[PDB]
């Protein structure tokens, strides 16, 4: 099930890769090149705890529900885990 | 259900099973293994046997019916053996390596070094570089693992260094004497 | 310095000749052929058959009176026209072919149904023995010159060596089952059976021995090539004469007087006996949520099992 919506998401133009990064910067699934693969599941995992501490910071009775980053280059959207999280890269052009 | 987890268990059998105890000694100062090492091989093919018949006694739901449908997966998947069995070969000569490194690691026959000594030795310089060679020997067994691992086996190897810390002692001691005789056998000579 | 370099040295002149590396025998046969009692009993067991067969593992111990040796020989089978390579090549290495014999046990129920089977058997067998001699890489070969010529002047002992029939670089002894039925098969279908059972023997220079209970021959010659596991070659006379028991010593059996190839084959397939599903669609089935995980579950394990990287 999962797989056939990651598959039809990739599809979509705007889409410009997936990765399925499971044990904090371990990925399984990826439909991107490895090198970005690797460095992509790395910076998402830093960023999105940073996210999360400061979400705790402003109050320390919430955390993070989502998180979007954007760029001139692309545009990376994660979500928020209690194992592993998913990340997209999309071109928002 | 059954089937996947059985396809599973048939890739990984040289990893899951109990962990089986070997000590590795010199009965009648022969590099061997207790319990000898054909044992254990038999104790390995029992293992995974037990585990290959278990879609034969399987009473899955609306037991008054058939098990076939069941037992056929074993003909199905009898391709895994292949797999199997060159991992269960593999695993023999990682025991078989780990056996061989400590047969080479210190030479036990210990042949009666009284005509060595005869033949060329008791040179003053040769002759003490003996005694430095033998305590540097004695100072690699001291760094000897107390015990090796192999997926599914441990080995102990404190009896192999119990009984080469013996010959080191063993050599030690006949050089010493060694030395005594020769130096007073050249006192009587002149005395004489 | 001098001290280890002598041990070193000895331990280095020996090793070239407890037991120095034991044989062990292979039994090539067809599921429930009767051929898992003959291995126990050569084990000297009173156990029921086991009814599986995937390189079935056993070994037992002999003696010679004087010590006690350990003589130890390994046990290993396969039946029926199943995996014939991938399990073959499995209890077979090079370095222990010289040490390695081979047994075919034939059903006399219906020879021609069990042809293709021994015959796929003893095919794998013999392609996989030929290569390993050298498929190790064994740079030294002059062990495996040796003991090929040993194989192939082992039969032709006295008579002159005209040809090797079929250069077959291994021990075979053959030998039948459950002779019981062979009493009661017809005059012309005895007669044809021996015609063939007594080719293949000279065929491949095997030996030939009965089967049955108060019959210590069986024993004996398994014992032969078991190590000695119980006794001496002791050979006797062929006995294509009485054609009761069965027992041929290779090399009396010259095809002249035997026989008297492939027409004796297309004869005697003729005359004895001519006549010789997966569903991984899983349609008539439904599941959601059980065929979804397994969709996954087959996908992440095999990925796993690829990264581990085996050599095996």
């Amino acid at each position: 099930e999962v797989e056939e919506t990651l598959k039809r998401l990739q599809s979509q133009k705007g889409v410009q890769g997936i990765i399925v990064v499971n044990t904090e910067g371990i990925p399984i699934k990826s439909t991107m090149d490895n090198p970005t693969t690797t460095q992509y599941a790395s910076l998402m995992h830093s960023f999105i705890l940073k996210a999360r501490s400061t979400v705790r910071d402003i109050d320390p009775q919430n955390d993070l529900t989502f998180l979007r980053i954007r760029s001139k280059k692309n545009e990376i959207m994660v979500a928020p885990d209690k194992d592993y999280f998913l990340i997209v890269i999309q071109n928002p052009t | 259900a059954l089937e996947h987890q059985y396809q599973m268990g048939l890739e990984a059998l040289n990893e899951n099973l109990p962990e089986i105890n070997i000590d590795l000694t010199y009965k009648q100062g022969r590099l061997q293994f207790r319990p000898p090492f054909e044992e254990i091989r038999a104790k390995y093919y029992r293992e995974m046997k037990r585990f290959i018949g278990i879609p034969n006694q399987f009473k899955g739901v609306g037991e008054a019916g058939d098990e076939s449908i069941f037992s056929i997966m074993i003909d199905r998947n009898a391709s895994g053996f292949l797999t199997i069995f060159s991992k269960a070969e593999d695993l023999f000569r990682r025991l078989s390596a780990v056996l061989h490194q400590h047969k080479e690691w210190i030479v036990i026959g210990q042949v009666d070094m009284e005509a060595l000594v005869e033949k060329h030795l008791f040179t003053v310089h040769d002759w003490e570089k003996n005694f430095k060679a033998l305590k540097i020997k004695g100072k690699e067994v001291e760094r000897l693992p107390s015990a090796v691992k192999v997926d599914c086996l441990n080995i102990n190897c404190n009896p192999v260094k119990t009984v080469i810390d013996d010959l080191i002692q063993k050599l030690f001691d006949l050089l010493v004497l060694s030395l005594k005789k020769s130096i007073q056998a050249h006192l009587h000579e002149i005395d004489t | 310095e001098t001290l280890w370099e002598i041990a070193k040295a000895e331990v280095e002149k020996r090793g070239i000749n407890a037991e120095i590396a034991e044989k062990f025998v292979f039994f090539i046969g067809s599921k429930n052929g009767g051929k898992t009692t003959i291995i126990l009993r050569c084990l000297d067991r009173d156990e029921p058959p086991k009814p599986t067969l995937a390189l079935e593992y056993t070994y037992g111990r002999r003696a010679k009176g004087h010590n006690t040796p350990k003589d130890i020989a390994h046990f290993w089978e396969l039946g029926g026209g199943t995996s014939l390579l991938d399990l073959i090549s499995i209890p077979i290495t090079g370095d222990t072919l010289r040490t390695f014999s081979l047994v075919l046990v034939l059903d006399l129920s219906k020879p021609n149904d069990l042809w293709p089977t021994m015959e796929n058997l003893l095919q794998a067998t013999k392609s996989h023995v030929d290569k390993v001699i050298m498929k190790l890489g064994k740079t030294n070969a002059k062990a495996v010159s040796e003991m090929r010529q040993k194989i192939w002047n082992n039969m032709p002992k006295d008579h002159p060596d005209h040809e090797l029939i079929d250069p077959f670089p291994v021990p075979l002894v053959i030998i039948g089952s459950k002779y019981d039925v062979f009493q009661d098969f017809e005059s012309e279908k005895r007669k044809v059976i021996c015609k063939t059972l007594r080719f293949v023997a000279h065929y491949y220079g095997a030996s030939l021995m009965f089967t049955s209970k108060s019959e210590a021959l069986l024993l004996k010659i398994r014992g032969v090539i078991n190590q000695l596991a119980f006794g001496i070659d002791k050979s006797k006379s062929i006995c294509v004469d009485q054609n009761k028991p069965l027992f041929i010593t290779a090399g009396l059996d010259s095809f002249g007087q035997i026989g008297s190839p492939m027409e004796l084959w297309k004869k005697v397939y003729e005359k004895l006996f001519p006549p010789k599903i997966k569903d991984p669609a899983r349609d008539p089935q439904y599941a959601e949520n059980e065929v979804d995980e397994m969709r996954i579950q087959k996908d992440l394990e095999l990925e796993q099992y690829k990264r581990s990287s085996s050599k095996s």
